[PDB]
Protein backbone atom coordinates (compact mmCIF):
# COMPACT_ATOMS: atom_id res chain seq x y z
CA UNK A 1 0.00 0.00 0.00
CA UNK A 2 2.43 2.64 -0.75
CA UNK A 3 0.03 5.20 -1.93
CA UNK A 4 0.65 7.94 0.62
CA UNK A 5 4.25 7.06 1.50
CA UNK A 6 5.97 10.05 -0.11
CA UNK A 7 3.52 12.83 1.67
CA UNK A 8 4.05 10.81 4.70
CA UNK A 9 7.76 11.27 4.48
CA UNK A 10 7.76 14.83 3.64
CA UNK A 11 5.26 16.33 5.92
CA UNK A 12 7.97 14.23 8.34
CA UNK A 13 11.04 15.78 6.87
CA UNK A 14 9.10 18.67 7.65
CA UNK A 15 7.78 18.41 10.72
CA UNK A 16 10.67 17.20 12.21
CA UNK A 17 12.34 20.63 12.46
CA UNK A 18 9.35 22.16 14.04
CA UNK A 19 9.94 19.50 16.37
CA UNK A 20 13.93 19.66 16.96
CA UNK A 21 15.20 20.91 20.20
CA UNK A 22 17.33 23.67 20.28
CA UNK A 23 21.42 21.93 20.19
CA UNK A 24 23.13 23.64 22.82
CA UNK A 25 20.88 23.80 25.25
CA UNK A 26 22.72 22.02 27.89
CA UNK A 27 25.31 25.32 28.33
CA UNK A 28 21.95 27.72 29.25
CA UNK A 29 21.38 24.85 31.82
CA UNK A 30 22.80 25.84 35.43
CA UNK A 31 22.85 22.39 37.44
CA UNK A 32 22.37 19.31 34.95
CA UNK A 33 24.99 17.82 32.19
CA UNK A 34 25.06 15.90 29.54
CA UNK A 35 26.05 13.49 32.08
CA UNK A 36 23.26 13.56 33.92
CA UNK A 37 21.02 13.27 30.85
CA UNK A 38 22.72 10.02 29.79
CA UNK A 39 22.09 8.27 32.82
CA UNK A 40 18.48 9.39 32.23
CA UNK A 41 18.20 7.78 28.66
CA UNK A 42 20.29 4.93 29.86
CA UNK A 43 17.60 4.03 32.08
CA UNK A 44 14.70 4.72 30.23
CA UNK A 45 15.64 2.19 28.09
CA UNK A 46 15.89 -0.22 31.18
CA UNK A 47 11.92 1.07 31.86
CA UNK A 48 11.21 0.04 28.57
CA UNK A 49 12.49 -3.38 28.84
CA UNK A 50 11.04 -4.21 32.36
CA UNK A 51 7.50 -3.15 30.74
CA UNK A 52 7.81 -4.13 26.98
CA UNK A 53 7.04 -0.66 25.85
CA UNK A 54 7.75 -0.27 21.90
CA UNK A 55 11.02 1.43 20.83
CA UNK A 56 9.04 3.94 19.38
CA UNK A 57 7.85 4.92 23.16
CA UNK A 58 11.50 5.62 23.85
CA UNK A 59 12.54 7.94 21.33
CA UNK A 60 8.82 9.60 21.53
CA UNK A 61 10.18 10.38 24.90
CA UNK A 62 13.90 11.48 24.60
CA UNK A 63 12.08 13.58 22.27
CA UNK A 64 9.81 15.09 24.13
CA UNK A 65 12.30 15.17 27.34
CA UNK A 66 14.88 17.11 25.04
CA UNK A 67 12.71 19.98 24.09
CA UNK A 68 11.79 20.28 27.50
CA UNK A 69 15.00 21.22 29.04
CA UNK A 70 15.36 22.73 25.87
CA UNK A 71 13.35 25.55 27.51
CA UNK A 72 13.38 24.25 31.21
CA UNK A 73 15.59 25.12 34.14
CA UNK A 74 15.48 21.87 36.11
CA UNK A 75 17.24 20.87 39.09
CA UNK A 76 19.07 17.27 39.22
CA UNK A 77 16.82 15.99 41.81
CA UNK A 78 14.02 16.95 39.97
CA UNK A 79 15.44 15.71 36.42
CA UNK A 80 14.41 12.20 36.42
CA UNK A 81 10.70 13.80 37.58
CA UNK A 82 10.48 15.12 34.05
CA UNK A 83 11.68 11.78 32.71
CA UNK A 84 9.62 9.67 34.29
CA UNK A 85 6.55 12.35 33.21
CA UNK A 86 7.88 12.12 29.80
CA UNK A 87 7.64 8.24 29.41
CA UNK A 88 3.67 8.07 30.83
CA UNK A 89 3.09 10.44 28.06
CA UNK A 90 4.59 8.80 25.36
CA UNK A 91 3.36 5.27 26.20
CA UNK A 92 -0.24 7.08 26.68
CA UNK A 93 0.74 8.49 23.18
CA UNK A 94 1.80 5.30 21.24
CA UNK A 95 0.79 2.40 23.31
CA UNK A 96 -2.19 -0.13 23.05
CA UNK A 97 -1.60 -0.29 26.87
CA UNK A 98 0.37 1.89 28.68
CA UNK A 99 1.57 1.02 32.07
CA UNK A 100 -0.47 3.27 34.54
CA UNK A 101 0.82 5.59 36.44
CA UNK A 102 1.16 3.69 40.25
CA UNK A 103 3.56 1.69 37.73
CA UNK A 104 5.37 4.83 36.97
CA UNK A 105 5.95 6.10 40.99
CA UNK A 106 6.93 2.35 41.65
CA UNK A 107 9.71 2.55 39.27
CA UNK A 108 11.24 5.55 40.51
CA UNK A 109 11.19 3.34 43.74
CA UNK A 110 9.26 6.42 45.24
CA UNK A 111 11.01 8.88 45.03
CA UNK A 112 8.07 10.84 43.58
CA UNK A 113 4.93 10.98 44.60
CA UNK A 114 1.85 9.89 42.38
CA UNK A 115 0.74 13.55 42.34
CA UNK A 116 3.94 14.37 41.62
CA UNK A 117 3.87 13.05 38.34
CA UNK A 118 0.47 13.97 37.54
CA UNK A 119 1.53 17.71 38.02
CA UNK A 120 4.60 17.26 35.61
CA UNK A 121 2.06 15.63 33.24
CA UNK A 122 0.00 18.80 33.54
CA UNK A 123 3.55 20.68 33.19
CA UNK A 124 5.14 18.77 30.33
CA UNK A 125 1.31 18.81 28.01
CA UNK A 126 2.11 22.82 28.47
CA UNK A 127 5.64 23.34 27.62
CA UNK A 128 4.93 21.63 24.32
CA UNK A 129 1.45 22.80 23.70
CA UNK A 130 0.40 19.39 23.25
CA UNK A 131 2.69 19.19 20.34
CA UNK A 132 3.15 15.10 21.08
CA UNK A 133 3.24 13.67 17.59
CA UNK A 134 6.88 14.11 17.01
CA UNK A 135 8.55 12.23 14.05
CA UNK A 136 11.42 9.64 15.41
CA UNK A 137 14.46 8.22 14.07
CA UNK A 138 12.35 5.62 14.47
CA UNK A 139 9.83 6.79 12.09
CA UNK A 140 12.31 6.99 9.33
CA UNK A 141 14.36 4.03 9.17
CA UNK A 142 11.16 2.10 9.16
CA UNK A 143 10.70 3.86 6.28
CA UNK A 144 14.33 3.27 4.73
CA UNK A 145 13.72 -0.36 5.83
CA UNK A 146 11.65 -0.78 2.67
CA UNK A 147 14.48 -0.18 0.27
CA UNK A 148 16.43 -2.98 1.37
CA UNK A 149 16.94 -5.75 -1.50
CA UNK A 150 16.26 -7.80 -0.42
CA UNK A 151 15.12 -7.53 3.92
CA UNK A 152 17.60 -8.42 6.39
CA UNK A 153 16.64 -8.85 9.35
CA UNK A 154 20.18 -8.42 10.71
CA UNK A 155 20.63 -5.39 9.40
CA UNK A 156 17.52 -3.98 10.52
CA UNK A 157 18.21 -4.48 14.07
CA UNK A 158 21.92 -3.51 13.96
CA UNK A 159 20.42 -0.36 12.50
CA UNK A 160 17.57 0.28 15.58
CA UNK A 161 21.02 -0.01 17.84
CA UNK A 162 22.43 2.85 16.06
CA UNK A 163 19.93 4.99 16.25
CA UNK A 164 19.04 4.16 19.82
CA UNK A 165 22.95 4.45 20.85
CA UNK A 166 22.36 8.27 19.89
CA UNK A 167 19.80 8.41 22.01
CA UNK A 168 22.54 8.43 24.83
CA UNK A 169 24.46 11.10 24.02
CA UNK A 170 23.34 14.92 23.76
CA UNK A 171 26.54 15.99 22.52
CA UNK A 172 26.70 15.10 19.75
CA UNK A 173 23.75 13.65 18.24
CA UNK A 174 21.37 16.97 18.94
CA UNK A 175 23.42 18.40 15.82
CA UNK A 176 21.42 15.65 13.42
CA UNK A 177 18.00 15.14 12.74
CA UNK A 178 15.74 12.37 12.79
CA UNK A 179 15.93 11.59 9.24
CA UNK A 180 19.66 11.98 9.20
CA UNK A 181 20.93 9.92 12.11
CA UNK A 182 18.30 6.93 10.53
CA UNK A 183 20.59 7.37 7.73
CA UNK A 184 23.72 7.47 9.00
CA UNK A 185 22.54 3.52 11.05
CA UNK A 186 21.14 2.49 8.01
CA UNK A 187 24.00 3.01 6.20
CA UNK A 188 26.43 1.86 8.90
CA UNK A 189 24.79 -1.30 9.77
CA UNK A 190 23.91 -2.10 5.86
CA UNK A 191 27.66 -1.85 5.64
CA UNK A 192 28.89 -3.61 8.45
CA UNK A 193 26.38 -6.98 7.79
CA UNK A 194 26.27 -6.72 4.14
CA UNK A 195 28.86 -4.24 2.78
CA UNK A 196 25.79 -2.44 0.59
CA UNK A 197 25.48 1.48 1.12
CA UNK A 198 23.19 3.96 1.11
CA UNK A 199 21.26 2.81 -1.95
CA UNK A 200 20.61 5.05 -4.62
CA UNK A 201 16.55 4.20 -4.00
CA UNK A 202 16.71 6.20 -0.68
CA UNK A 203 19.13 9.23 -2.17
CA UNK A 204 16.39 9.46 -4.31
CA UNK A 205 13.87 9.43 -1.53
CA UNK A 206 15.72 12.03 0.82
CA UNK A 207 18.02 13.48 -1.46
CA UNK A 208 20.60 12.82 1.21
CA UNK A 209 23.86 11.54 -0.08
CA UNK A 210 26.45 9.19 1.52
CA UNK A 211 28.62 12.92 1.00
CA UNK A 212 25.78 14.39 3.12
CA UNK A 213 26.09 11.46 6.04
CA UNK A 214 29.59 11.83 6.29
CA UNK A 215 29.43 13.84 9.39
CA UNK A 216 27.18 12.25 11.00
CA UNK A 217 28.65 8.74 9.60
CA UNK A 218 31.67 9.82 11.12
CA UNK A 219 30.58 10.23 14.73
CA UNK A 220 28.03 7.32 14.48
CA UNK A 221 31.05 5.01 13.07
CA UNK A 222 33.24 6.17 16.46
CA UNK A 223 29.92 6.10 18.92
CA UNK A 224 29.65 1.91 17.53
CA UNK A 225 33.54 1.64 18.08
CA UNK A 226 33.82 2.90 21.76
CA UNK A 227 30.29 1.03 22.42
CA UNK A 228 31.83 -1.25 24.82
CA UNK A 229 33.54 1.18 26.56
CA UNK A 230 31.03 3.69 26.98
CA UNK A 231 29.63 4.51 30.81
CA UNK A 232 25.86 3.72 30.25
CA UNK A 233 25.31 0.31 28.80
CA UNK A 234 21.57 -0.58 29.10
CA UNK A 235 21.04 -0.71 25.01
CA UNK A 236 24.33 -3.03 24.70
CA UNK A 237 23.05 -5.34 27.09
CA UNK A 238 19.67 -4.58 25.16
CA UNK A 239 20.57 -5.61 22.21
CA UNK A 240 22.14 -9.08 22.99
CA UNK A 241 19.12 -10.59 23.28
CA UNK A 242 18.15 -13.08 20.59
CA UNK A 243 15.24 -10.48 19.66
CA UNK A 244 17.60 -8.90 18.02
CA UNK A 245 20.14 -11.50 16.39
CA UNK A 246 22.90 -10.35 18.85
CA UNK A 247 23.72 -7.74 16.59
CA UNK A 248 25.66 -6.05 19.68
CA UNK A 249 28.41 -8.58 19.78
CA UNK A 250 28.84 -7.99 16.00
CA UNK A 251 32.20 -6.41 15.48
CA UNK A 252 31.85 -3.09 13.64
CA UNK A 253 34.22 -2.32 10.50
CA UNK A 254 37.23 -0.47 11.15
CA UNK A 255 36.83 1.75 8.33
CA UNK A 256 33.79 3.57 6.39
CA UNK A 257 36.04 4.72 3.19
CA UNK A 258 34.67 7.51 3.17
CA UNK B 1 -27.02 1.78 17.63
CA UNK B 2 -23.56 0.41 18.66
CA UNK B 3 -21.69 3.18 20.24
CA UNK B 4 -17.58 3.72 19.68
CA UNK B 5 -15.32 1.29 20.67
CA UNK B 6 -14.00 2.31 24.01
CA UNK B 7 -10.35 2.13 25.83
CA UNK C 1 -13.68 30.31 30.91
CA UNK C 2 -15.00 33.56 31.78
CA UNK C 3 -15.40 34.64 28.43
CA UNK C 4 -17.41 31.48 27.18
CA UNK C 5 -20.83 31.26 27.55
CA UNK C 6 -22.83 27.76 27.53
CA UNK C 7 -25.78 28.06 25.49
CA UNK C 8 -27.62 24.21 25.21
CA UNK C 9 -26.07 20.73 25.29
CA UNK C 10 -24.73 19.39 22.04
CA UNK C 11 -24.23 15.73 22.95
CA UNK C 12 -22.25 14.23 25.12
CA UNK C 13 -19.18 11.24 24.99
CA UNK C 14 -17.14 9.56 26.97
CA UNK C 15 -15.28 11.61 29.52
CA UNK C 16 -17.84 14.72 29.40
CA UNK C 17 -20.59 16.62 27.97
CA UNK C 18 -20.59 19.25 24.95
CA UNK C 19 -21.95 22.62 24.83
CA UNK C 20 -23.08 24.90 21.76
CA UNK C 21 -21.36 28.16 23.25
CA UNK C 22 -20.82 31.98 22.56
CA UNK C 23 -18.12 33.78 23.36
CA UNK C 24 -18.56 37.24 24.85
CA UNK C 25 -16.12 39.30 23.52
CA UNK C 26 -16.28 38.61 20.03
CA UNK C 27 -18.97 36.70 19.26
CA UNK C 28 -17.50 33.56 18.03
CA UNK C 29 -19.78 30.54 18.45
CA UNK C 30 -18.28 27.26 19.46
CA UNK C 31 -18.43 23.90 20.68
CA UNK C 32 -16.95 22.96 24.04
CA UNK C 33 -15.93 19.47 25.14
CA UNK C 34 -15.43 19.04 28.59
CA UNK C 35 -12.96 15.75 29.49
CA UNK C 36 -12.59 15.44 32.98
CA UNK C 37 -9.92 14.60 35.17
CA UNK C 38 -10.51 13.97 38.61
CA UNK C 39 -6.87 13.05 39.13
CA UNK C 40 -5.43 10.98 41.42
CA UNK C 41 -6.39 8.16 38.41
CA UNK C 42 -4.32 8.51 35.32
CA UNK C 43 -4.27 12.13 34.54
CA UNK C 44 -4.48 13.19 31.36
CA UNK C 45 -6.60 10.68 29.41
CA UNK C 46 -4.46 9.08 26.77
CA UNK C 47 -7.67 9.36 24.31
CA UNK C 48 -7.53 13.45 25.09
CA UNK C 49 -4.00 13.26 24.27
CA UNK C 50 -4.47 11.60 20.92
CA UNK C 51 -7.16 13.83 19.84
CA UNK C 52 -5.95 17.19 21.23
CA UNK C 53 -2.16 16.73 19.27
CA UNK C 54 -3.55 14.76 16.59
CA UNK C 55 -5.48 17.93 15.47
CA UNK C 56 -2.74 19.70 16.37
CA UNK C 57 -1.49 19.00 12.86
CA UNK C 58 -4.54 18.80 11.07
CA UNK C 59 -5.64 21.86 9.75
CA UNK C 60 -7.90 21.47 6.57
CA UNK C 61 -11.07 23.24 5.38
CA UNK C 62 -12.72 19.40 5.69
CA UNK C 63 -11.85 19.02 9.25
CA UNK C 64 -13.58 20.63 12.19
CA UNK C 65 -11.08 23.12 13.60
CA UNK C 66 -9.63 22.87 17.26
CA UNK C 67 -9.78 26.66 18.34
CA UNK C 68 -7.92 25.87 21.86
CA UNK C 69 -7.36 23.91 24.41
CA UNK C 70 -8.04 25.35 28.11
CA UNK C 71 -6.28 22.69 30.28
CA UNK C 72 -7.02 23.90 34.14
CA UNK C 73 -6.61 22.02 37.16
CA UNK C 74 -10.14 20.56 37.19
CA UNK C 75 -11.22 19.59 33.38
CA UNK C 76 -10.05 20.06 30.34
CA UNK C 77 -12.29 22.23 27.50
CA UNK C 78 -11.50 21.49 23.87
CA UNK C 79 -12.98 24.32 21.86
CA UNK C 80 -14.39 23.80 18.71
CA UNK C 81 -15.53 25.98 15.76
CA UNK C 82 -19.27 25.30 15.92
CA UNK C 83 -20.71 23.60 12.22
CA UNK C 84 -24.81 23.21 12.14
CA UNK C 85 -25.37 19.20 12.37
CA UNK C 86 -23.91 16.42 11.96
CA UNK C 87 -24.69 13.65 8.59
CA UNK C 88 -26.86 11.42 10.91
CA UNK C 89 -29.32 14.49 12.01
CA UNK C 90 -29.62 15.78 7.99
CA UNK C 91 -30.08 12.23 7.20
CA UNK C 92 -32.98 11.93 9.16
CA UNK C 93 -34.88 15.47 7.96
CA UNK C 94 -34.22 13.84 4.26
CA UNK C 95 -36.04 10.80 5.35
CA UNK C 96 -38.38 11.15 2.15
CA UNK C 97 -37.17 13.83 0.37
CA UNK C 98 -34.06 11.91 -0.07
CA UNK C 99 -30.31 14.07 -0.49
CA UNK C 100 -29.99 14.76 -4.21
CA UNK C 101 -27.36 12.89 -6.47
CA UNK C 102 -25.28 16.49 -7.07
CA UNK C 103 -25.55 17.08 -3.22
CA UNK C 104 -24.06 13.72 -1.90
CA UNK C 105 -21.38 13.78 -4.77
CA UNK C 106 -20.35 17.31 -2.98
CA UNK C 107 -20.59 15.79 0.50
CA UNK C 108 -18.00 12.00 -0.74
CA UNK C 109 -15.52 14.57 -2.76
CA UNK C 110 -14.97 16.43 0.57
CA UNK C 111 -15.17 13.85 2.80
CA UNK C 112 -12.47 11.90 0.39
CA UNK C 113 -10.46 15.22 0.62
CA UNK C 114 -10.28 15.58 4.25
CA UNK C 115 -9.83 11.64 4.97
CA UNK C 116 -6.62 11.94 2.01
CA UNK C 117 -5.04 15.04 3.95
CA UNK C 118 -5.34 12.69 7.60
CA UNK C 119 -3.25 10.02 5.67
CA UNK C 120 -0.88 12.10 4.03
CA UNK C 121 0.03 13.18 7.59
CA UNK C 122 -0.13 9.63 8.97
CA UNK C 123 -3.35 9.83 11.06
CA UNK C 124 -6.16 6.69 10.98
CA UNK C 125 -9.74 7.80 12.25
CA UNK C 126 -10.88 4.99 12.88
CA UNK C 127 -14.69 6.09 13.33
CA UNK C 128 -15.79 7.60 10.51
CA UNK C 129 -19.94 7.58 10.81
CA UNK C 130 -22.58 10.04 9.83
CA UNK C 131 -22.88 11.41 13.76
CA UNK C 132 -19.36 11.99 13.74
CA UNK C 133 -19.28 14.25 10.30
CA UNK C 134 -20.36 18.01 10.55
CA UNK C 135 -21.73 20.07 7.81
CA UNK C 136 -22.25 23.68 7.61
CA UNK C 137 -25.49 25.79 6.10
CA UNK C 138 -23.24 26.65 3.40
CA UNK C 139 -22.79 23.28 1.64
CA UNK C 140 -19.46 21.98 3.33
CA UNK C 141 -18.81 18.89 5.62
CA UNK C 142 -16.05 18.02 7.60
CA UNK C 143 -14.42 15.66 9.64
CA UNK C 144 -14.67 15.33 13.07
CA UNK C 145 -14.18 13.41 16.56
CA UNK C 146 -10.71 11.94 16.77
CA UNK C 147 -11.28 10.81 19.91
CA UNK C 148 -10.43 7.71 18.29
CA UNK C 149 -7.72 7.97 15.84
CA UNK C 150 -3.77 7.28 16.58
CA UNK C 151 -0.64 8.17 14.35
CA UNK C 152 0.35 5.79 12.03
CA UNK C 153 4.07 4.91 10.99
CA UNK C 154 5.14 2.85 7.74
CA UNK C 155 4.68 0.29 7.82
CA UNK C 156 2.19 -0.19 10.34
CA UNK C 157 2.40 -2.09 13.52
CA UNK C 158 -0.69 -4.04 15.33
CA UNK C 159 -2.76 -1.43 16.47
CA UNK C 160 -5.80 -1.81 18.76
CA UNK C 161 -8.44 -4.01 18.18
CA UNK C 162 -11.78 -2.92 19.51
CA UNK C 163 -11.99 -0.18 16.88
CA UNK C 164 -14.61 1.55 14.66
CA UNK C 165 -18.41 1.19 15.66
CA UNK C 166 -19.92 -1.52 14.44
CA UNK C 167 -22.13 -0.97 11.02
CA UNK C 168 -18.98 1.18 9.96
CA UNK C 169 -16.17 -1.85 10.71
CA UNK C 170 -13.98 -3.21 7.53
CA UNK C 171 -14.08 -6.87 7.11
CA UNK C 172 -9.85 -6.88 7.96
CA UNK C 173 -10.97 -5.91 11.52
CA UNK C 174 -13.90 -8.15 12.15
CA UNK C 175 -11.75 -11.49 10.73
CA UNK C 176 -9.16 -10.29 13.25
CA UNK C 177 -6.06 -9.52 11.13
CA UNK C 178 -2.24 -8.19 12.60
CA UNK C 179 -2.57 -5.43 11.00
CA UNK C 180 -4.56 -2.95 9.23
CA UNK C 181 -4.57 0.23 8.30
CA UNK C 182 -6.12 3.38 5.86
CA UNK C 183 -8.20 1.50 4.33
CA UNK C 184 -10.33 1.12 7.25
CA UNK C 185 -11.32 4.83 7.07
CA UNK C 186 -12.09 4.15 3.26
CA UNK C 187 -14.88 1.18 4.08
CA UNK C 188 -16.68 3.36 5.98
CA UNK C 189 -15.87 6.36 3.64
CA UNK C 190 -17.88 2.94 1.64
CA UNK C 191 -20.49 2.68 3.46
CA UNK C 192 -21.76 6.24 4.82
CA UNK C 193 -21.39 6.56 0.79
CA UNK C 194 -24.09 3.94 0.17
CA UNK C 195 -26.12 5.56 2.73
CA UNK C 196 -26.46 8.92 1.64
CA UNK C 197 -27.43 7.08 -1.01
CA UNK C 198 -30.59 4.90 0.15
CA UNK C 199 -30.59 6.48 3.79
CA UNK C 200 -30.19 3.56 5.40
CA UNK C 201 -27.29 1.88 6.69
CA UNK C 202 -26.05 -0.66 4.10
CA UNK C 203 -24.31 -3.04 6.96
CA UNK C 204 -26.46 -2.58 10.21
CA UNK C 205 -25.43 -5.53 12.24
CA UNK C 206 -26.20 -6.15 15.77
CA UNK C 207 -22.91 -8.21 16.18
CA UNK C 208 -19.30 -9.30 14.52
CA UNK C 209 -20.78 -12.29 12.75
CA UNK C 210 -24.03 -10.58 11.93
CA UNK C 211 -22.11 -7.45 10.47
CA UNK C 212 -19.74 -10.48 8.70
CA UNK C 213 -22.97 -12.02 7.62
CA UNK C 214 -24.35 -8.71 6.68
CA UNK C 215 -21.50 -7.97 4.21
CA UNK C 216 -21.18 -11.41 2.64
CA UNK C 217 -24.45 -11.43 1.63
CA UNK C 218 -24.16 -8.69 -0.19
CA UNK C 219 -20.44 -8.79 -1.76
CA UNK C 220 -20.18 -12.62 -1.65
CA UNK C 221 -17.83 -14.61 0.60
CA UNK C 222 -14.90 -14.22 -0.06
CA UNK C 223 -12.91 -16.61 -0.93
CA UNK C 224 -8.92 -17.24 -2.16
CA UNK C 225 -9.42 -15.87 -5.47
CA UNK C 226 -10.91 -12.46 -4.39
CA UNK C 227 -9.25 -11.93 -1.05
CA UNK C 228 -5.77 -14.36 -1.06
CA UNK C 229 -5.20 -14.90 2.63
CA UNK C 230 -9.09 -14.77 3.68
CA UNK C 231 -9.31 -18.71 4.75
CA UNK C 232 -6.08 -18.33 6.77
CA UNK C 233 -7.47 -15.50 8.87
CA UNK C 234 -8.41 -15.80 12.74
CA UNK C 235 -11.88 -15.89 13.23
CA UNK C 236 -12.21 -17.05 9.59
CA UNK C 237 -14.34 -20.42 10.04
CA UNK C 238 -14.67 -22.58 7.07
CA UNK C 239 -18.27 -23.15 7.73
CA UNK C 240 -19.67 -19.72 6.42
CA UNK C 241 -22.32 -20.05 4.22
CA UNK C 242 -20.99 -18.93 0.90
CA UNK C 243 -23.04 -16.48 -0.98
CA UNK C 244 -23.20 -14.93 -3.94
CA UNK C 245 -21.94 -11.23 -4.99
CA UNK C 246 -25.47 -9.54 -5.54
CA UNK C 247 -25.68 -7.01 -8.61
CA UNK C 248 -25.12 -3.55 -7.63
CA UNK C 249 -28.06 -1.97 -9.09
CA UNK C 250 -30.26 -3.76 -6.81
CA UNK C 251 -28.00 -2.85 -3.88
CA UNK C 252 -27.60 0.81 -5.06
CA UNK C 253 -30.16 1.40 -7.23
CA UNK C 254 -29.86 5.08 -7.96
CA UNK C 255 -26.50 5.11 -8.68
CA UNK C 256 -24.86 5.89 -12.25
CA UNK C 257 -22.25 3.28 -13.72
CA UNK C 258 -19.44 5.86 -12.29
CA UNK C 259 -20.76 5.72 -8.65
CA UNK C 260 -21.63 2.29 -9.04
CA UNK C 261 -17.66 1.71 -9.90
CA UNK C 262 -15.80 3.93 -7.19
CA UNK C 263 -18.43 2.32 -4.69
CA UNK C 264 -17.60 -0.73 -5.43
CA UNK C 265 -14.12 0.00 -5.35
CA UNK C 266 -14.17 1.37 -2.07
CA UNK C 267 -15.54 -1.68 -0.55
CA UNK C 268 -12.88 -4.35 -2.34
CA UNK C 269 -12.45 -6.70 0.15
CA UNK C 270 -8.84 -7.04 -0.18
CA UNK C 271 -7.69 -4.14 2.21
CA UNK C 272 -4.30 -4.02 -0.36
CA UNK C 273 -6.61 -3.66 -3.30
CA UNK C 274 -8.77 -1.02 -2.11
CA UNK C 275 -8.86 2.11 -3.33
CA UNK C 276 -7.37 5.26 -1.61
CA UNK C 277 -8.69 8.81 -0.63
CA UNK C 278 -6.12 10.29 -3.28
CA UNK C 279 -7.22 7.56 -6.16
CA UNK C 280 -10.39 8.49 -5.21
CA UNK C 281 -10.41 11.97 -5.42
CA UNK C 282 -9.70 11.00 -8.95
CA UNK C 283 -12.17 8.60 -9.70
CA UNK C 284 -14.34 9.88 -12.95
CA UNK C 285 -17.00 9.83 -11.04
CA UNK C 286 -16.11 13.21 -9.90
CA UNK C 287 -15.54 15.09 -13.06
CA UNK C 288 -18.48 17.23 -12.57
CA UNK C 289 -18.99 17.84 -9.22
CA UNK C 290 -20.14 21.05 -7.99
CA UNK C 291 -20.56 22.51 -4.41
CA UNK C 292 -24.44 22.48 -3.61
CA UNK C 293 -25.81 24.38 -0.99
CA UNK C 294 -27.94 22.45 1.50
CA UNK C 295 -31.87 22.56 2.11
CA UNK C 296 -32.24 23.60 5.65
N1 LIG D 1 -18.20 21.66 16.48
C1 LIG D 1 -19.42 21.12 16.48
N2 LIG D 1 -20.54 21.83 16.07
C2 LIG D 1 -21.79 21.26 16.25
N3 LIG D 1 -21.92 20.00 16.82
C3 LIG D 1 -20.82 19.32 17.22
C4 LIG D 1 -19.55 19.87 17.06
N4 LIG D 1 -18.63 19.00 17.54
C5 LIG D 1 -19.29 17.91 18.00
N5 LIG D 1 -20.64 18.11 17.82
C6 LIG D 1 -21.71 17.17 18.17
O1 LIG D 1 -21.27 16.40 19.28
C7 LIG D 1 -21.29 15.03 18.94
C8 LIG D 1 -20.17 14.22 19.58
O2 LIG D 1 -18.96 14.91 19.57
P1 LIG D 1 -17.64 14.18 19.07
O3 LIG D 1 -17.96 13.16 17.96
O4 LIG D 1 -16.63 15.19 18.63
O5 LIG D 1 -17.01 13.50 20.37
P2 LIG D 1 -17.37 11.96 20.60
O6 LIG D 1 -17.48 11.70 22.12
O7 LIG D 1 -16.33 11.12 20.00
O8 LIG D 1 -18.73 11.73 19.91
C9 LIG D 1 -21.18 14.98 17.43
O9 LIG D 1 -21.71 13.78 16.91
C10 LIG D 1 -21.94 16.23 16.99
O10 LIG D 1 -23.32 15.98 16.83
MG1 LIG E 1 -18.53 10.86 17.96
Amino acid sequence: VPDYHEDIHTYLREMEVKCKPKVGYMKKQPDITNSMRAILVDWLVEVGEEYKLQNETLHLAVNYIDRFLSSMSVLRGKLQLVGTAAMLLASKFEEIYPPEVAEFVYITDDTYTKKQVLRMEHLVLKVLTFDLAAPTVNQFLTQYFLHQQPANCKVESLAMFLGELSLIDADPYLKYLPSVIAGAAFHLALYTVTGQSWPESLIRKTGYTLESLKPCLMDLHQTYLKAPQHAQQSIREKYKNSKYHGVSLLNPPETLNL
Amino acid sequence: HHASPRK
Amino acid sequence: MENFQKVEKIGEGTYGVVYKARNKLTGEVVALKKIRLDTETEGVPSTAIREISLLKELNHPNIVKLLDVIHTENKLYLVFEFLHQDLKKFMDASALTGIPLPLIKSYLFQLLQGLAFCHSHRVLHRDLKPQNLLINTEGAIKLADFGLARAFGVPVRTYTHEVVTLWYRAPEILLGCKYYSTAVDIWSLGCIFAEMVTRRALFPGDSEIDQLFRIFRTLGTPDEVVWPGVTSMPDYKPSFPKWARQDFSKVVPPLDEDGRSLLSQMLHYDPNKRISAKAALAHPFFQDVTKPVPHL
